[PDB]
């Protein structure tokens, strides 16, 4: 199968990501205000798979601990978004077995929206009001399959964004967080065993994000 | 197969945004026939590797856009509402606006009687937005209509600091490029935003750390960059002089200078003559009356040859390296702490860290782009950075630098080109009224006794006659001189410049403005006053992508068009993916680019809008007469053009060169027609032409050397990260500016392992080597007159060393290293209702004013408002909440805002006061997007600094104050 390595302790915050997901997909832009902050849009919903969430930590001496978390589905090797949209309709949840990609169908409008969004520990699916169809990162499963890295990954110019077969991502992570660990002690991989994203926090994931790990 | 590209033609491009010039895939539905389908970044291109930010990853969204442009509008004086019109109609009458404004206000000769053959009631503003071979036409259409207030972006940002290179080094552009960066041991970042305003960048920074780089973020705030550098130093606005003076003295106390690098390679060794001296903060040959000096005074003591003489030995008093010493010893650890605000403990951290790379085995790059360097002692601020990498022998070498970042995708281009007053193409200086002959034009130009200084300059003549011969080429070039305009020698040179431009529209000076790719209504500091003075035109013509708040400045705001005689001609150009043509990286990567998608709707590539505007003055001329014909009616525009239109290729060729007859050269046999390989083939008694000279080896008898994508390296070629098969860099593919000064004198590298060239069997191996010559024959700075790097740079207004005067009026009184206080050679009221320092700066998100990038959803939803960071300080004193409405405001307007109160912006400590920043983007106009806010250039000040003649937008006083909600 394969698997994202998000180093993110090179993320700039540039938002490319942000931006290549709906390029590539077409995706319309929500409606946001400035809210006293640089996020937008605020949250994930059915038209954003992905936006990059800003978190302000103080530290003792100059500057901050600014803490930027790219946020996406985690494409779980055993995803419980199946197992209970399974429970109304199979087909709705699928797994691609190449690649390991947990994809939502047009399906998902037939099945429990609120309850498959409960079933995620991430807390990722979303719901479009319309249609009542789900909406997550699809793993660009289609470019995958086609030998191109998915948008998020190819935009990315710090190597935050890492992409390949899960044996070589998780050596690489593994590696990474031995020379990452020296100048952020607190560095750990998120849920590493039970995921394909396989993030890199520089400390605390909660500290990213409320749902950074189950 | 991927549906979404199934039937797409594939083409490459590069990011019409920052000076990066990351490449572009581009396709295009219909195998080519129709519409844009996908645009990312190119896999194969050496610097993203298909990488975008969220500007050039969003390209789709702004070329497919149902917002731009779609044929010429018309505004009508007085009249309320835009006329679409064809481009027939808007093409002939803007070609008898023109004429008309042309023959009432042409002056063949001055008060002086001296011949200038010149229009004073036209301006242009633009473009670093337009293609190179766009640029360079337009400045040649601009000049045969006799314009002599011509101006671009550059001026606003570069022009203050590019003087700093030129007397350091010799050239005023970027000394390295962006993969270099990837070979630095320590990379200083100081008035730069990186991470947000050259984002790519950080692939290459990054991989520098990868190996083992410090990363040292030196910033007023902590920004996107900060979060990813080792180091993160606050300085509080304009303490740069300081912080770097202590750094020159810590690097000459501790013996951190590289010797025989200093001793050969800079002018260490050069004898300064005894007139010369430095006390209470005045150089010798002040005339305090005129506030200016006698530059004669800091002469070098001069040979029997006049040369100026040396100590190789450095131990004369009067060597340049002892009085840099003598200077320098009042930088001390306490004084620049307390005036900085950065502790000197984190001053010795930085010192050490930045100074350790003078060692031969170790480099160090400083990057800089705009930051705060506008003010009149910005030029000594990248002298003193210029100064330290001379010290530390950084200078020609690879991960070295003075890597001054520039702004706009071809703002090097544009520069290149000569869209700026006192600059023709090739940086050959537009002539003045004395220089009445092209003999006396070339006669100001240096030379050098010193048989060791190649003293490149010295080919001029050359580069003016091949010229000429490509805008004149059936005239000797004696006589074509006489067809181009003339500045007033009498005036000052800033006179011609952006902001003495808006001053003289508001005295109902100009007649007609270009507003060609640029948005002053937005992008001028005092936007009240120019949006008002603009009113004083007669006529205005906006090219642009969109309409916007200059083309449309007529309803703008409290704004009444009844009473607003202006008449518009908006004219919609096509976006950089539905043209061809080369922009030049802030590297001077000249990058060839080709269509995707035809021209969306009626819209045209700048290049057929001015070419058929500038046919129809001619025809218009040939059939009227009126004044001064001969420069028009002889203009050589044949060659801009194929199938009845614009040709990139063709301009291309002309601004390389070619043999107008056969020739020898160089002990070498040309033909007519023959393409000019190399500007060391130009010839002064017109044998060549050359649009540029700095383009000779660009589109040589091989072919295009800008569209070359070959990633072919050598292992020493591909260690640093030269590509030098990748597109093609002024000058004839020198990626490492000044890269003799990294050998020694047998031509071995100081570092081996980061060789940039290499004696190897009689030639020169790695970079094309930066001026001829067997390894010790040669100073090493061939653009210089004398050869070395200057130390000591005594063609700068305000001295041969940089010295502290305090940039921040208001709310500084005292001096710690003078009893000067502000530059001696340079009023703010300082308002004490106006008790904050307020600074504008961008966002990853956004482009300039975001004429562009407000256009574009995708951005437009991450960074959707103007705001206004503050500290929790400033915050509590003044009851502001995060996400609070807050109205700033100064002497000059007022605008709301949303309030983000963080930690990263802190108090500036000075002389025992808190002072408080307030940091606004300018990325905003009335125009677009609803409830987007208006420009912060609203805030800021016109005034302008006397000597760079560039108004303050990164340090203006206001006040922010909580605007009321309903209970
Ligand atoms: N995303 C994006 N990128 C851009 C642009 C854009 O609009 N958006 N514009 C482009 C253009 S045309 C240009 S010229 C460049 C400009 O590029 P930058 O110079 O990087 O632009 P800014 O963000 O205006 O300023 C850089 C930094 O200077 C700091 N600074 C302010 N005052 C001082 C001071 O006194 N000392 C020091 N050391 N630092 C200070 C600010 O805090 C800021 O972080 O960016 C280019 N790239
Ligand atoms: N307060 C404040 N003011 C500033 C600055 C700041 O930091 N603070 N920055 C200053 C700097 S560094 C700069 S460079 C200036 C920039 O000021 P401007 O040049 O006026 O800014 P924009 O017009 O927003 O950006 C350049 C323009 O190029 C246009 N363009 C794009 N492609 C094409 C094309 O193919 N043809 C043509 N004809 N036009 C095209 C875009 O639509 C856009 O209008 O602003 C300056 N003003
Ligand atoms: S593209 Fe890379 S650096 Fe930029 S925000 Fe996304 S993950 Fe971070
Ligand atoms: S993998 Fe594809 S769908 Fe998922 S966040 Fe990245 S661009 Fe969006
Ligand atoms: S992160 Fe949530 S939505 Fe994505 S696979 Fe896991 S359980 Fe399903
Ligand atoms: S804006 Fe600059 S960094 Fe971003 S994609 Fe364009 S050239 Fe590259
Ligand atoms: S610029
Ligand atoms: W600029």
């Amino acid at each position: 199968g394969k698997m994202f390595f998000v180093d993110l302790s090179r993320c700039t915050a540039c938002r490319g990501c942000q931006i290549a997901c709906k390029q590539w997909k077409n995706l319309p832009a929500e409606e946001t205000r400035n809210t006293g902050s640089h996020q937008n849009p605020p949250d994930l919903s059915y038209v954003t798979l992905k936006t990059v969430r800003f978190t302000e930590k103080s530290r003792k001496g100059p500057g901050i601990d600014w803490l930027f978390f790219p946020e996406q589905c985690r494409h779980c090797v055993e995803p419980p978004c199946k197992g209970q949209a399974d429970v109304d309709l199979e087909g709705a949840v699928v797994k691609d077995e190449t690649t390991g990609a947990v994809l939502f169908t047009e399906l998902t409008a037939k099945v429990d929206g609120e309850s498959v969004r409960s079933a995620c520990p991430y807390d990722i699916p979303r719901i479009d009001p319309v249609t009542k169809r789900l909406s997550k990162c699809d793993m660009c499963n289609d470019r995958v399959q086609n030998g191109l890295l998915p948008a998020c990954v190819k935009t990315c110019p710090t190597g935050t964004m890492n992409f390949g077969d899960e044996q070589e991502m998780l050596a690489l992570a593994e590696k990474r967080l031995a020379e990452v660990k020296k100048t952020y002690p607190g560095a750990v991989l998120g849920d590493p065993n039970d995921v394909r994203v396989v993030y890199l926090f520089t400390r605390d994931p909660k500290d990213f994000y409320e749902h950074a790990v189950a | 197969e991927l549906q979404k590209l199934q039937w797409a033609k594939q083409t490459t491009s590069i990011c019409c945004y920052c000076a990066v010039g990351c490449g572009l895939i581009v396709h295009t539905a219909k195998d080519g026939q129709g519409r844009a389908v996908n645009v990312e970044g190119d896999p194969d291109h050496p610097i993203n590797e298909g990488s975008l930010c969220p500007k050039g990853a969003s390209i789709f969204q702004l070329g497919e856009n149902d917002q731009r442009g779609t044929q010429p509008l018309y505004r009508a004086p007085f009249s309320d509402t835009w006329k679409p019109v064809t481009w027939d109609f808007a093409l002939t009458e803007i070609a008898k606006r023109i004429k008309k404004t042309r023959d009432a206000s042409f002056t063949e000769k001055n008060a002086a009687g001296d011949l200038v053959n010149r229009t004073e009631a036209i301006a242009s503003f633009g473009s670093a937005a337009m293609d190179n071979e766009e640029c360079w036409a337009y400045g040649n259409i601009l000049r045969s209509l006799g314009l002599v207030y011509i101006e671009h972006q550059a001026r606003i940002x570069h022009s203050p600091t590019v003087p700093a290179l030129a007397e350091s080094f010799g050239r005023g552009a970027m000394t390295n490029h962006w993969n270099d960066l990837a070979n630095s041991d320590c990379i200083l970042i100081m008035g730069s935003n990186a991470a947000e305003n050259h984002p790519i960048a950080f692939k290459w920074v990054l991989r520098a750390k990868d190996k083992g780089a410090t990363l040292i973020h030196v910033d007023p705030r902590f920004t996107r960059t900060s979060a990813r550098c080792d180091v993160y130093a606050p300085i509080r606005s304009g303490a740069d002089i300081p912080f770097l003076g202590g750094l020159i003295k810590y690097i000459l106390d501790n013996k951190l200078y590289f010797t025989d690098y200093v001793r050969e390679y800079t002018n260490a060794s050069l004898i300064v003559g005894e007139k010369f001296s430095f006390k209470d903060g005045l150089f010798s040959g002040y005339d305090a009356a005129n506030k200016k000096y006698d530059k004669s005074m800091w002469a070098f003591e001069l040979d029997a040859n006049g040369v100026p003489k040396r100590d190789p030995a450095l131990k004369h008093p009067r060597c340049v390296i002892n009085l840099l010493k003598k200077h320098y010893e009042r930088y001390n650890l306490d004084k620049v702490a307390a005036i900085t605000g950065t502790s000197k403990e984190q001053l010795q951290q930085v010192y050490k860290a930045y100074a350790a790379t003078g060692k031969p085995d170790k480099a160090g790059t400083i990057m800089y782009a705009m930051g705060w360097t506008q003010h009149s002692v910005g030029v000594q601020n990248i002298r003193a950075m210029a100064m330290i990498q001379l010290l530390l022998g950084n200078i020609g070498v690879a991960g070295g630098g003075v890597n001054a970042l520039r702004g706009e995708s071809n703002v090097q281009g544009s520069t290149d080109q000569g869209l700026l007053a006192h600059i023709w193409p090739g940086y050959n200086p537009v002539p003045n009224s004395k220089a009445a002959t092209l003999e006396l034009y070339n006669a100001a130009t240096p030379q050098s006794k010193d048989p060791m200084s190649v003293n490149w300059w010295q080919n001029r003549p050359k580069y003016v006659a091949s010229y000429l011969k490509a805008l004149y080429p059936d005239e000797e070039p004696a006589a074509a001189y006489d067809y181009l305009p003339r500045i007033d020698a009498g005036r000052k040179l800033t006179d011609y410049f952006w902001l003495n431009i808006f001053e003289k529209m508001d005295k109902g000076e100009f007649k007609g403005l270009f507003a060609w790719g640029m948005n002053p209504a937005c992008g001028g500091a005092n936007a009240n006053k120019n949006r008002k003075a603009m009113g004083k035109l007669e006529w205005l013509v906006n090219v642009n992508l969109f309409e916007n708040e200059t083309s449309s400045f007529w309803k703008g705001p409290g704004m009444n068009p009844a009473e607003i005689g202006t008449e518009v001609f908006f004219l919609p150009c096509c976006v950089s993916i539905e043209k061809e043509g080369s922009v030049a990286n802030s590297g001077r990567w000249m990058q060839w680019r080709y269509r995707g998608p035809k021209p969306y709707a009626e819209t045209k590539p700048d290049g057929d809008i001015m070419l058929d505007m500038f046919k129809k003055v001619r025809e218009l001329y040939a059939k009227e007469g009126g004044a001064y014909p001969a420069p028009i009616a002889k203009l050589n525009i044949a060659d801009w053009e194929e199938h009845n239109e614009f040709s990139p290729t063709k301009v291309a060729k002309l601004m390389n060169g070619y043999f107008l007859k056969d020739t020898e050269v160089g002990g070498k046999q040309f033909k007519k027609g023959q393409q000019v390989p190399s500007f060391a083939f130009l010839t002064a008694d017109g044998s060549t032409c050359s649009g540029n000279w700095l383009h000779a080896g660009s589109f040589t008898d091989a072919g295009n050397l800008m569209a070359r994508r070959d990633k072919t390296q050598t292992p020493e070629q591909a260690r640093i990260g030269l590509f030098p098969n990748w597109s093609f860099c002024w000058p004839v593919n020198r990626r490492i500016l000044y890269n003799r000064a990294s050998v020694d004198k047998t031509g071995k590298p100081w570092n081996p392992a980061k060789a940039v060239i290499e004696w190897k069997d009689g030639k020169w191996v790695g970079d094309v080597v930066d001026g001829g010559g067997d390894p010790g024959t040669k100073h090493p700075f061939i653009m210089q007159t004398h050869g070395f790097g200057a130390l000591y740079g005594p063609g700068r207004e305000e001295g041969p060393f940089p010295e502290h005067y305090e940039p921040l009026e208001c709310p500084v009184s005292k001096n710690p290293f003078s009893k000067q206080l502000h530059n001696p050679v340079a009023k703010a009221v300082c308002d004490p209702r106006y008790p904050f320092i307020g600074t504008t700066y961008r966002v990853t998100e956004h482009w300039q004013t975001g004429l562009m990038t407000r256009r574009c959803a995708w951005l437009v939803e991450a960074e959707p408002q103007i705001f206004c960071e503050i500290s929790k300080e400033l915050a509590k004193l003044r009851g502001i909440g995060n996400g609070d409405t807050v109205k700033v405001s100064s002497l000059r307007g007022a605008l709301e805002a949303v309030a983000i109160v963080t930690e990263r912006i802190r108090p500036f400590k000075i002389e025992g006061v808190d002072v408080h920043m307030v940091g606004l983007p300018w990325h905003y106009g009335w125009m677009v997007p609803k409830n987007g806010g208006d420009t912060a250039n609203l805030l800021t000040p016109s005034a302008g600094d006397p000597n760079t003649g560039i108004p303050e937008t990164k340090a203006f006083m206001v006040d922010v104050r909580k605007v009321w909600s309903h209970p």
